[PDB]
């Protein structure tokens, strides 16, 4: 409720002893987000949607760094009957930025 | 179970080094300032140390200490010492007080109250002359 | 030998600098103190105004594990004046040179049995154009079945000559014929790229660094960013699609004429290891001060 | 065997008489304010409570300590400071003038950086001890001021000269200092006729044994790299908790915002519990740190009451106690 | 990095001065930025300190910018039992802060100007005096202190010095002494923790509490409960 209810949970005590105690500091709101740096031509997805997909033994790699990707371009037109991922939650690649 | 006996055990050790020590202290107390009056300042007694008294206490040991406590200072002129004008070499000098100048000349007082007093033979000691010294030549100390 | 408290052949860190800090780093370095693999570039033979045979080492048949990667240091004796090395009685100036970078995966012999063929696709580097260019392909090479050629009669080593007669001349550069060269003894196929880069030519000492990560090959130099310091500093992600494990230097002959035959630099070679190093990281943030821990 | 020759040497001496009081905000160093932290660390409750409560113990023993310290050494009368004090003994360096001399060039020539007590919250908005607020914790004021601190230190310094002359706290003797030094010099088995003949000599040996230690304040003082060493623990002491916010303790990532950000639930349970294990025991090694410190200052503050009472107020006979030689 | 739509309020130089929640393009956290000078090197763009904490960020207008912090005020409580008499503490900053912008859970003040500029901080809840104790028994640091009211809100006051009862000193062969006319005997407390009370514990009832397969599983450490 106050500074004084988490003083007395401090003690499991409605009687505390007189004295200057330290109590959890507060923090300053954010103003607002900035968001910006260099960017250029968005990620290319075209040989991966074009031609015969590869084995397994003989995947193909594409590498993406300088560049915008939306995954509401590609992802929708894919019938993804399976989505998993480890050590990263599902929604982690549609925001977030590496 | 383990982890929380051995960290009491380390707080157990802990405790008792502390309480060893603690004892060798009070031992050092009981047979300075208990059995006799120590002359250190504030050792066991603030102010000057008179005497003390030891009783047992639950988990340790209960001193209560009786001490002097002084009050309402008055300001003096005082000196170090008086020696004669026909014989310089022949000077005194105050042991466990001060030289001091009250009328109804010179006096001499304790360390620690104020009690004017004539000055005798049974409180002083010979020393050597030096420059300092209140010579005096109306009426000589005994 | 390198000294790394004079910052010789350090790796930067790849993307998060610093400043006015001594800081522990692990990475891939190199020892303080190796010999290396020091190699010599020479002209081949002429007789007055007559481009004759060529004169190179025997290169050509050893190759090396690549390992972790490893750095090359450039033009460190030029500036100066040395021995000819097809001429030993000559003495010239000293003038850099750039090195040229065979890799792969596969090791066999040639058609006479000598070590150095490399079968499917193959990483080279070469320079052109006076140095200028520095074309890099990882794409198939074929041999030929000529004279003095990988699969025919009478061969003994492939090289690469230039001819500083029409190459090196104002602007030109002969149509990049180191490239010529090269395609003069093999041939290329199914050819995954071609990636060209500028260096202005000079006579100041530089570095450079080749490595591999999953990402691809990462080349390093200090001719991009630090032109009178040097460090690495990522200027090319090659995106490989296999793992390198053993590299070569392709010979390298110049077709000058005898009476203005001119030295040529002799480069380095320190392979890259895991280490510990500590790094000195100044108010520019450039490593000047490193030491080891090994 | 009987010397001949002497000097007055310095000897300097050291005591950590407290260290210094530091406190932590348990939920905001361990839990960086998120709400999903916040919900994942109500489970363990009072940890935080037990951490506060023992540093809050520590800080109040060492606060009696310091205030049964300075009842000690509070004089019970002394004398006024004037420039020319001690006549022909030059002790200008311990003159007050606020501090004294000596103690600004012993502050100054130790590298202290002042914790940002009056604009603190400013020196980190504008322009290594930005880290004190930015890491969730704080540094307690001390219990006196500066200024105060002083004022014992200029009443111990006008009390020396007047209470070793008697036994006896009860009466006060504020004698000139240079009789006060023949008194002694007296009293440590010197005859009164080589002091009578020689003043100017010993005066001369008394002041050049001052001047000496004036430029003497450097790594060869023993004294000197104690108040270093002391400062460094301080130092290490803090850029523990400044520190070790980065490691990871087998996460793999150092901020709860992004491991909320990039893993499930039943993962980033998982994470924010190994990172709150490991915070929590890196807090309760320091609880432990601080307690082992904070007795060692007790003890060691015991120790300065003993040396201030016996051989300060008083000239010790006691061989090396607190004085090489005859002290 | 995803396409979003760049609102002209996400430049440095717009916000600047000013706590922010940035996100450099991955780099994400809460700071202030502030102008500096060009430190570093230009291509890499991101620095570090040896705590691996972001420094400074070089703008694409061709500007350094350095991230330091979105520092927060430290609050502390002063309480007394007896006189239900409490108020609140900033810690080390200057009365600039007003109840606006507010985090955790909540905070409560009495009826009513409110702060107070100590050498300690900002003070909400105390009437300054010029009050000077020499027994403080609540000391609020550096010299302050607070006097409940025995019932308004709590004096503050400075903990004051006791000079020492002044002696002149006279540059002449006389002296002036001080000296004591009356006198008391002062008893003083004292306690000494001498031994701490003897306790011994049974390792196998203590951890086990008389089960079989309880002690078959603590048999293998052995040597502990030794
Ligand atoms: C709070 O603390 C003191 C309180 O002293 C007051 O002095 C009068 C002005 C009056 O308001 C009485 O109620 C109090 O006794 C103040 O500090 C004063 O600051 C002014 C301006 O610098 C200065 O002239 C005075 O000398 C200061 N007072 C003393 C005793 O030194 C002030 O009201 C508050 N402090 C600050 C820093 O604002
Ligand atoms: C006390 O009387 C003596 C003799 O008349 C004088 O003091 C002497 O003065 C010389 C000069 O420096 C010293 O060397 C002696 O040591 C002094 N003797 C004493 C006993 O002090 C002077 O008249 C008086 N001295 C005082 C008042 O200090
Ligand atoms: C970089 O770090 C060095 C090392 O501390 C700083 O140089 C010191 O500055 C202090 C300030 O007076 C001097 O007392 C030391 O002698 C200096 N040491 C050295 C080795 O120069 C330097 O100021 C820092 N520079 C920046 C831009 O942060
Ligand atoms: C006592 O010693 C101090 C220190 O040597 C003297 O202070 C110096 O005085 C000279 C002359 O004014 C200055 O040039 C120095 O800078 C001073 N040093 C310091 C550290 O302050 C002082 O003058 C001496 N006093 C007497 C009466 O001899
Ligand atoms: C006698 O001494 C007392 C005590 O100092 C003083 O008050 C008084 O004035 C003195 N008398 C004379 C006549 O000097
Ligand atoms: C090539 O020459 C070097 C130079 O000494 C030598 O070490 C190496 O064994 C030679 N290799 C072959 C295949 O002759
Ligand atoms: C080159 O590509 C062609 C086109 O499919 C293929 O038939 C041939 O086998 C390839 N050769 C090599 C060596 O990869
Ligand atoms: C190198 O410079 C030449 C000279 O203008 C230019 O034609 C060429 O495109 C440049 N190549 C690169 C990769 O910058
Ligand atoms: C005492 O020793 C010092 C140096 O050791 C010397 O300068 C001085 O002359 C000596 N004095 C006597 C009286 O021998
Ligand atoms: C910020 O600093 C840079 C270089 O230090 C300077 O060119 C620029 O004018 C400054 N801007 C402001 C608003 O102070
Ligand atoms: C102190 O000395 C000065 C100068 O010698 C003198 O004028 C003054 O009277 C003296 N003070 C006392 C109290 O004797
Ligand atoms: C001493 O002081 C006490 C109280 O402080 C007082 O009652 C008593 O009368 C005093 N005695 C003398 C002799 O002044």
């Amino acid at each position: 409720f106050n500074d004084l209810s988490q003083l007395h949970c401090s003690y499991e005590s409605f009687d505390v002893e007189s004295g200057v105690y330290s109590v959890s500091s507060f923090e300053a709101k954010p103003s607002g987000s900035v968001v910006e740096q260099a960017e250029g031509v968005e990620c290319d997805f075209s040989p991966l949607l074009s031609g015969t997909p590869p084995q397994v033994y003989n995947f193909k790699r594409l590498v993406f760094t300088n560049c915008n990707y939306n995954l509401t371009k590609l992802l929708s037109l894919f019938s993804v009957n399976d989505f998993t991922c480890s050590q990263i939650s599902p929604a982690a690649i549609a925001s977030n930025c590496y | 179970r383990l982890t929380t006996l051995n960290a009491f055990v380390a707080q157990q050790l802990v405790r008792s080094e502390s309480a060893a020590l603690s004892a060798q202290l009070a031992k050092d107390k009981v047979n300075e300032c208990v059995k006799a009056q120590s002359k250190r300042s504030g050792f066991c007694g603030q102010g000057t140390h008179i005497v003390s008294f030891v009783v047992n206490a639950p988990n340790g040991l209960y001193f209560m200490h009786v001490g002097y406590y002084p009050s309402n200072h008055i300001e003096v002129v005082s000196a170090y010492g008086l020696c004669d004008a026909a014989n310089p070499t022949n000077c005194i000098a105050p042991v466990n007080g001060y030289f001091i100048k009250t009328n109804n000349e010179w006096s001499y007082t304790g360390s620690s109250f104020y009690a004017p007093e004539p000055i005798t033979s049974l409180n002083t000691k010979y020393v050597a002359p030096q420059v300092t010294y209140q010579n005096i030549s109306t009426n000589l100390p005994p | 030998p390198i000294d790394v408290s004079k910052a010789d052949g350090i790796i930067y860190p790849q993307g998060r600098t610093y400043s006015n800090i001594t800081i522990t780093y692990q990475g891939l370095f190199p020892y303080q103190g190796d010999h290396g693999d020091m190699y010599v570039y020479s002209a081949g033979h002429a007789t007055g105004t007559t481009p004759q045979k060529l004169f190179v080492a025997n290169y050509s048949q050893d190759v090396k594990q690549f390992a972790n990667g490893f750095v090359v240091r450039i033009g460190a004796a030029a500036n100066s004046t040395g021995t000819v090395i097809i001429s030993p009685s000559t003495s010239a100036t000293i003038r850099k040179i750039y090195p040229a970078f065979m890799l792969g995966s596969s090791v066999g012999n040639f058609s006479d049995g000598k070590m150095g063929r490399f079968f499917n696709h193959t990483l080279v580097l070469l320079p052109d154009g006076c140095g200028t260019l520095l074309r890099a392909f990882y794409c198939i090479l074929e041999p030929r079945s000529g004279n003095h050629c990988p699969a025919g009669n009478s061969y003994t080593s492939f090289a690469t000559y230039h001819t500083p007669a029409t190459d090196c001349s104002d602007g030109n550069y002969n149509r990049n014929a180191s490239l010529n060269s090269f395609k003069e003894y093999f041939n290329l196929r199914n050819c995954t790229f071609m990636y060209t880069y500028n260096i202005t030519e000079d006579e100041i000492l530089e570095w450079f660094g080749i490595t591999q990560t999953a990402q691809g090959v990462h080349l390093f130099s200090s001719r991009y960013v630090d032109l009178y310091g040097g460090n690495m500093f990522q200027f090319a992600t090659l995106p490989v699609y296999d793992t390198i494990k053993y590299y070569s230097i392709i010979p390298h002959s110049i077709r000058s004429i005898q009476s203005d035959r001119k030295a040529w630099a002799a480069f380095y070679v320190y392979k890259l290891q895991p280490l510990t190093f500590l790094l000195d990281f100044s108010v520019d943030g450039y490593i000047r001060r490193a030491i080891d821990c090994g | 065997s009987i010397p001949t020759n002497f000097s007055f040497g310095v000897t300097q001496e050291y005591i950590q008489t407290t260290i210094q009081k530091v406190t932590v905000d348990c939920k905001q160093y361990v839990c960086n304010g998120f709400q999903k932290c916040e919900q994942l660390l109500r489970e363990y409750g009072q940890f935080c409570s037990k951490i506060n409560q023992a540093l809050h113990g520590a800080n109040l023993r060492q606060d009696d300590s310091v205030r049964n310290l300075f009842a000690s050494v509070k004089s019970s009368q002394s004398s006024p400071i004037i420039p020319g004090f001690g006549g022909d003994f030059n002790l200008t360096l311990l003159e007050p003038v606020a501090r004294s001399a000596i103690e600004d060039l012993l502050f100054d020539k130790v590298t202290i950086a002042d914790p940002g007590y009056m604009q603190g919250y400013d020196d980190c908005m504008q322009q290594l001890i930005c880290a004190q607020y930015v890491a969730g914790y704080k540094v307690l004021p001390p219990l006196m001021d500066v200024n105060m601190e002083a004022a014992y230190t200029s009443s111990l310094l006008g009390s020396i000269a007047g209470v070793g002359w008697t036994a006896g706290l009860s009466s006060f003797a504020a004698i000139p200092f240079a009789q006060s030094i023949f008194y002694r010099l007296n009293g440590v088995g010197i005859t009164q006729q080589v002091l009578s003949e020689n003043q100017k000599l010993i005066a001369n040996k008394f002041n050049q044994a001052l001047g000496a230690m004036q430029t003497g304040f450097t790594t060869t003082n023993e004294a000197f790299q104690k108040v270093q060493d002391a400062v460094n623990n301080n130092a290490q002491a803090l850029s523990k908790l400044a520190s070790e916010l980065s490691n990871t303790f087998g996460a793999i990532s150092a901020s709860i915002g992004d491991i909320i950000q990039r893993l499930d639930p039943p993962e980033q349970d998982a994470q924010i519990d190994r990172l709150i294990n490991g915070r929590l025991t890196t807090l309760n090694a320091f609880v432990a740190q601080q307690l082992v410190r904070s007795e060692s200052a007790a003890l060691s503050a015991q120790l300065a009451k003993d040396k201030v009472n016996e051989c300060v107020k008083a000239q010790s006979k006691r061989s090396g106690f607190c004085g090489q030689g005859t002290h | 990095c995803p396409k979003l739509e760049f609102a002209n309020d996400t430049k440095i130089a717009s916000q600047l001065g000013n706590c922010v929640e940035y996100s450099l393009y991955g780099v994400s956290g809460r700071g202030v930025f502030q102008n500096c000078t060009a430190v570093g090197v230009r291509q890499q763009r991101f620095v570090y300190d040896a705590y691996q904490n972001l420094v400074g960020y070089y703008s694409d207008d061709g500007n350094y910018y350095c991230l330091r912090a979105c520092v927060s005020v430290p609050v502390s409580v002063i309480y007394d039992k007896e006189t239900k008499t409490h108020a609140t503490l900033f810690g080390s900053v200057a009365c600039e802060h007003i109840s606006s912008t507010m985090s955790q859970y909540s905070r409560s003040t009495r009826s009513m100007y409110g702060p107070l500029q100590t050498p300690v901080g900002c003070v909400l809840g105390l009437v300054n005096s010029s009050l000077f104790v020499e027994d403080c028994k609540l000391p609020l640091g550096q010299s302050l202190c607070a006097l409940p009211d025995t019932p308004g809100e709590m004096r503050l006051a400075s903990i004051a010095f006791n000079h020492p009862i002044q002696v002149d000193q006279l540059n002449s062969s006389y002296f002036k002494l001080s000296i004591p006319t009356n006198f008391s005997f002062g008893v003083t407390q004292e306690y000494i923790q001498t031994t701490i009370q003897k306790v011994t514990v049974d390792c196998k009832q203590y951890v086990c509490n008389g089960f079989q397969k309880c002690e078959q599983l603590l048999r293998e450490y052995g040597q502990f409960c030794s």
